[PDB]
């Protein structure tokens, strides 16, 4: 089992600085016979398939930008993107095939470092459809925001809520570089109905002071 | 030296 | 275009069985091997083993040398992984792919799109599409924020798409949250022009193909 060892794990960057990323090979997978390294680079975006980006270490695959290169030889290799941008944002497996079984390296999440961007709130009333199944839940979104740490709070009637809502926050857009956030209070349609003022309050480093988005239950 | 089975789609020539 | 299309994402009972499809086009499919690989949650690649797409010869992992059968199919160009006695550590995304494919003739490497299977014995739910309508709420700046949400199903994953997929620019499809209930709830959302909501249809496309159920929700002001 030739272990791949992949450095650093997670590496952000600014746009256009370039990214340099090293792979350990744990047995040297150069061929003195024909002079190659049996190592291949790959490129995974979430919920996508990874992507090929060179074989025999430097050779590069068709579409790649120039921007990418690959080196190395022996035990330790190198994929570099000389001016990194937007659509870069992944995560890079280095890979090889000298031996049975074929391995792959942990991983390097790429991300981008950018501009504070404050996020856009929107508030979103429950459904009749859902209120006919008897409950009932309210959506906010942040949208476009950098960077990722962003608070969100839900009030009911101006109290603060405690432990029925839940969120996630998306990876980093492959063309603005920045992340997007839904967090969803749900409630029994009984408890929806004791209310009247539903409301998020979202706090984040592009906002100088919380910003609440309400609605009342009526309208 | 390298396994030319590990993944038989490579030719190593 | 060469294409790897694999089939459903599917939910399975431990101990049983599952046998996951891959159908080959664009490329002579008795010249490549088709290899198998797991991508186990947050964990790493693993090489499963190959079948050579001509003769049959196969090839395993030591990993999954004991539970798991490649088989081919010459005539409708298809390579199937089999894995039986299923532990709920099995639960990954499952892929075929013709992996560096360098021959002296060609280089490519194609991989398709994952089959994620999930070992449980959970209830298995389809998903509750309720729509986000644009409102005084979800405007802003001559755009407005509209969405689908994907509540109580179970198990992952939902694709959604917009317009039968001619709205890409603008959305989002987040990340699934895992409520107490053990169900998932996700949320897909598109900003569109505000001016425009009175002449404009928005209808998201939920797939759960671990139900093989499909929705469609018009989303309306």
């Amino acid at each position: 089992d030739i272990v791949m060892t992949q450095s650093p794990d997670s590496l952000a960057v600014s746009l256009g600085e370039r990214a340099t990323i090293n792979c350990k090979s744990s047995q040297n997978i150069l061929y003195s016979s024909n002079n190659k390294n049996y190592l291949a680079w790959y490129q995974q975006k979430p919920g996508q398939p990874p992507k090929l980006l060179f074989y025999w270490a430097s050779t590069r695959e068709s579409g790649v930008p120039d921007r990418f290169s690959g080196s190395g030889s022996g035990t330790d290799f190198t994929l570099t993107i000389s001016s990194l941008q937007a659509e870069d944002v992944a995560v890079y497996y280095c890979h090889q095939y000298y031996s049975s079984p074929l391995t792959f390296g942990g991983g390097t999440k790429v991300e981008i470092k950018r501009t504070v961007a404050a996020p856009s709130v929107f508030i979103f009333p429950p459904s009749d459809e859902q209120l006919k199944s008897g409950t009932a839940s309210v959506v906010c979104l942040l949208n476009n925001f950098y960077p990722r740490e962003a608070k969100v709070q839900w009030k009911v009637d101006n109290a603060l809520q405690s432990g029925n809502s839940q969120e996630s926050v998306t990876e980093q857009d492959s063309k603005d570089s920045t992340y997007s956030l839904s967090s969803t209070l749900t409630l029994s349609k009984a408890d929806y109905e004791k209310h009247k003022v539903y409301a998020c309050e979202v706090t984040h480093q592009g906002l100088s002071s919380p910003v609440t988005k309400s609605f009342n239950r009526g309208e | 030296n390298p396994d030319p089975n590990a993944n038989p789609n490579v030719d190593p020539n | 275009q060469v294409h790897l299309v694999q089939s459903g994402a599917e939910v399975k009972k431990p101990g049983a069985s599952v046998k996951v499809s891959c159908k080959a086009s664009g490329y002579t499919f008795t010249s490549y091997a088709i290899h198998w690989v797991r991508q186990a949650p947050g964990q790493r690649l693993e090489w499963m083993g190959w079948i050579k797409g001509g003769n049959g010869n196969t090839r395993y992992s030591q990993k999954f040398q004991d539970r798991v059968t490649i088989t081919r199919d010459t005539s409708a160009s298809t390579a199937y992984m089999e894995l039986s006695s299923l532990r709920s550590e099995d639960t990954a995304v499952y892929y075929c792919a013709l992996l560096t494919v360098i021959t002296k003739d060609d280089a490519f490497d194609i991989w398709g799109q994952g089959t994620m299977v999930t070992v449980s014995s959970a209830s298995t739910k389809g998903p509750s599409v309720f729509p986000l309508a644009p409102s005084s709420k979800s405007t802003s700046g001559g755009t407005a924020a509209l969405g689908c949400l994907v509540k109580d199903y179970f198990p992952e994953p939902v694709t959604v798409s917009w317009n039968s997929g001619a709205l890409t620019s603008g959305v989002h499809t987040f990340p699934a949250v895992l409520q107490s209930s053990g169900l998932y709830s996700l949320s897909s959302v598109v900003t569109v022009p505000s001016s425009s909501l009175g002449t404009q249809t928005y209808i998201c496309n939920v797939n759960h193909k671990p139900s093989n159920t499909k929705v469609d929700k018009k989303v309306e002001p």
